[PDB]
């Protein structure tokens, strides 16, 4: 019949829909590994950025002390399907909501959930084409982007999220001072003997020049930058995994659903049709009525 | 069935799959001799450098023609696709049998060699809107020959 | 109960086995833990000893067959278990009855490889 | 992954929902409230038939001379009845019912889940292993 072939029709595009994701699955998966090398060669880049930008500080002061505007470039994937690192990342910048926040989201996925939530804090955003490798050029883009938005920024706080290991994938920030303020605290460090760790740090680049420091500056908020976008790429792949795993488990469901009821529906469909042929050949012997029988009754 | 969706590797078993599902394509019945031999070739690997597009047209000058007759290059003694009454021969004797297998390969080699120097070279040459069409119209018809 | 609780610990096993097959075949093998390594080498002694030949072959696969006794098969599947015979190579395993069996072909393949071996040297 | 109180009690009770054969009333609420007063969250989930089979049919308390109700005790099946009339809670049996399941729960994590935490050798995995096996197919 109709609704049984209906019935087909639904499992062999729910298959080809399994199919198609399991392809996505191998292809993602083949990322991650290749691009899984980065983990042998990363944390070490980043060990005198921590000296420049690594500040124990509350969550609070940082934030109600400043009047000029608090840049946000929060790193968003382009693509749907990874997971819950978008919902986080915008759960993160909704709690810092506030009359100096201005945001410069990355990926298509974060221009779209900040441009509606926040109209009045969004000014534009950064897209990349998921073609070559994460590289200085893309980092010193977004900066140099960042700062035109806002040039008079008290900091520049970069959300992205960190790739543990292939299930854990946490939510990290970079914040990224003026150069007044870091040039001030880069001052109170050398000369006082609070921030012992960065004394021999901050005198050595106060020996030097001052475009030889703003230099420095730009080029180590460019590696947090690059590092930031990078584990968020990784991340981004695993996390996808899991929504892959995911959707591959639904569509299993939905298959054994429809089968179910595929099989249920072709036997009520066979007994309701012998049940009617049955009952019109009932009807029609009914009405046969036996006839005299004309025999000789007598011999016998 | 796990490279719907992306771009394909060309090993060794694809790039022989591909030439056996386009040799199954055809319209009239094969001789014994034809199909196995054409199979055989494209077992051993002689298809790998032929492209997808001209397994038919290749099949169709192995089967009805002699390349190294008509260059006067082949030097076999008996094993030619012509001689039609080989076929018993090949079926009491197997392909993989010193007594037809030199002769076998020497053939398929000499046959694949002369293809790709003088009829692939000229087809991966065609720029024309009239060449064009009559490579188009000669697969076509290879394809429903052979 | 010895019997179930070897039936038991096989069907676990396997089961595990499979879960870890999926790990690496998305991770990696180097992903696994020292546990899981010794799992997965025992899972595949496991699979590759619940094969056997059959006496009704012989003539076909030319090689003898055997009959497992209930008990013998239990004592050999809970020594595996254990890890006894976590030495043994594990094509020992691959169609063969009993644990004895294992051990003999074992020490031919051992013998064959020490011979080809000191061929070697020679050459 | 958080386990909360909820979470630790449901993982005891669904693991002593594990029956073969019919408990005694008063085995059965006996062990249901040692498990939903916490006399369980220290017990690890794969030890909670072993304590509820020393809990019915042994006792730590007698067994090292610690004991000091003078009637409650899981040996006497007498008091399945007393329990059937007023409660679990009644201030007639809820003082030593709350005595005794505090012995016991001390008396096993001192020295029954101490032991079975420190077994690494392949044979005393075995061995714990068919008690385990033992015990959850015998209360
Ligand atoms: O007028 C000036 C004075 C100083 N400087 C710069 O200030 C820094 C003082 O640096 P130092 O005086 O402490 O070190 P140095 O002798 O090893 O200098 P280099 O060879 O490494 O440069 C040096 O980098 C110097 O070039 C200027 O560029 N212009």
């Amino acid at each position: 019949s109709g609704k049984l072939r209906l019935y087909k029709e639904k499992l062999e595009g729910y298959n080809r829909f399994y199919s198609i994701v399991k392809t996505i699955k191998m292809v993602t998966l083949a990322k991650y590994r290749a691009a899984q090398g980065r983990i042998r060669t990363r944390d070490f880049s980043l060990r005198y950025t921590e000296l420049a930008f690594s500040k124990p500080q509350a969550s609070r002061d940082a934030v109600v002390a400043a009047k000029n505007a608090l840049v946000y470039i929060p790193i968003t994937t382009n693509r749907g399907s990874c997971g819950a690192l978008n919902s986080n990342i915008v759960r993160c910048i909704d709690s810092v909501v506030s009359s100096k926040m201005v945001l410069m989201p990355v990926g298509k996925r974060g221009i779209d959930s900040f441009s509606k939530l926040y109209p009045d804090e969004f000014r534009y955003g950064i897209i990349n084409d998921m073609k070559e490798s994460m590289h200085f050029g893309y980092a010193t883009f977004v900066i140099e982007n960042a700062y035109e938005v806002s040039k008079d920024a008290d900091r520049y706080q970069v959300i992205f999220n960190r790739f543990v290991s292939a299930g854990v994938q946490r939510n990290a920030v970079y914040n990224i001072p003026s150069y007044e303020k870091w040039k001030e605290d880069l001052a109170d460090a050398a000369s006082s003997d609070n921030q012992k760790n960065r004394y021999l740090f901050a005198n050595a680049l106060q020996n030097e020049e001052e475009q030889l420091i703003r230099d420095f500056f730009d080029f180590h908020a460019a590696l947090a930058v690059l590092n930031a976008v990078g584990e968020n790429e990784l991340s981004e792949q695993a996390a996808r995994l899991v929504a892959v795993e995911g959707q591959l488990t639904n569509i299993s469901s939905l298959q054994q659903r429809t089968s179910s009821l595929y099989n249920k529906t072709r036997q009520f469909g066979i007994t309701a049709a012998l049940i009617e042929i049955l009952s019109a050949m009932s009807s029609l012997e009914g009405n046969a009525m036996k006839g005299v029988r004309r025999n000789k009754f007598w011999e016998g | 069935a796990d490279s719907v969706g992306g771009q394909q590797v060309q090993t060794i078993p694809m790039i022989r799959g591909a030439r056996f599902v386009a040799l199954f394509n055809q319209k009239q019945p094969s001789y014994f001799m034809n199909a196995i031999v054409s199979l055989y070739a494209c077992l051993n690997g002689y298809l790998d450098d032929v492209k997808v597009q001209y397994v038919k047209f290749y099949e169709y000058l192995l089967v009805h023609r002699d390349l190294g007759i008509m260059y006067g290059t082949a030097k076999n003694k008996f094993f030619y696709m012509y001689v039609q009454e080989l076929n018993y021969l090949i079926r009491f004797f197997t392909l993989n049998s010193p007594i037809l297998h030199g002769e076998l390969e020497e053939m398929l080699k000499q046959h694949t060699h002369l293809f790709l120097q003088h009829y692939q070279s000229k087809m991966n040459a065609i720029k024309s809107e009239k060449d064009v069409k009559a490579l188009k119209n000669l697969l076509y018809s290879c394809k429903r020959a052979v | 109960v010895d019997h179930y609780n070897v039936a038991q610990d096989v069907v676990q096993m396997l089961t595990k086995y499979r879960e870890l097959q999926d790990i690496i075949a998305v991770l990696g093998i180097d992903e696994l833990s020292e546990e899981d390594k010794l799992i997965v080498d025992r899972a595949r002694k496991l699979v590759k000893f619940l094969s056997q030949p059959f006496q009704v072959a012989e003539v076909f696969t030319g090689m003898t067959g055997h009959y497992v006794q209930l008990d013998d098969t239990i004592d050999s599947f809970s020594g595996l278990l254990m890890g006894t015979y976590d030495q043994v190579p594990e094509m020992a395993f691959y169609m063969v009855g009993g644990i004895n069996s294992v051990l003999e072909k074992a020490k031919k393949m051992a013998e064959e490889a020490a011979e080809l071996e000191k061929m070697r040297r020679a050459r």
